[PDB]
C-alpha cells in the first residue's frame, strides 16, 4: 500500500508538470493545440512544429 | 517679340508643376514608410503563438 500511494502521488505530479508547460499563454506540450506555426519568410509562409502532448 | 515674352508664363507654369510634384513626393515618403510598418504588423499578427493581448 505504501508503494501504491507513492505511485499515485507521482502520477498527479505529472499532470501538474504538463499543465504548467506554457510560455506567455501558449504551449507545445500541454495538449491544447495540435501544432504551432512560426514565420519562415516575409510572405508569411510557416515553419510548423507538431505538438507533442506530455 | 510678343511670342518670346509670353514664354515667361510657360516657364512659371512648368515650375509650379514641379513644386506640386515635390510636395506629393514628400507625402509619398511618409506613406511608403507607414505601409512598410503596417506590413510588419500584419506579418507579426499572423503568427498563432501570440497570446490575445499581443495580437
Amino acid at each position: 500500500n505504501a508503494l501504491k500511494s507513492d505511485f499515485d502521488s507521482l502520477r498527479d505530479q505529472i499532470t501538474k508538470a504538463a499543465s504548467n508547460a506554457k510560455f506567455n499563454g501558449v504551449s507545445i506540450a500541454n495538449g491544447s493545440t495540435a501544432k504551432l506555426t512560426f514565420l519562415a519568410n516575409s510572405d508569411g509562409s510557416g515553419f510548423t512544429v507538431t505538438a507533442k502532448t506530455l | 517679340s510678343a511670342t518670346a515674352n509670353s514664354m515667361n508664363a510657360v516657364k512659371d507654369s512648368l515650375q509650379r508643376g514641379q513644386s506640386t510634384i515635390d510636395v506629393a513626393l514628400a507625402a509619398g515618403d511618409t506613406i511608403t514608410d507607414l505601409l512598410g510598418k503596417m506590413k510588419e504588423k500584419a506579418l507579426a499578427a499572423s503568427d498563432t503563438s501570440l497570446n490575445t493581448a499581443s495580437f
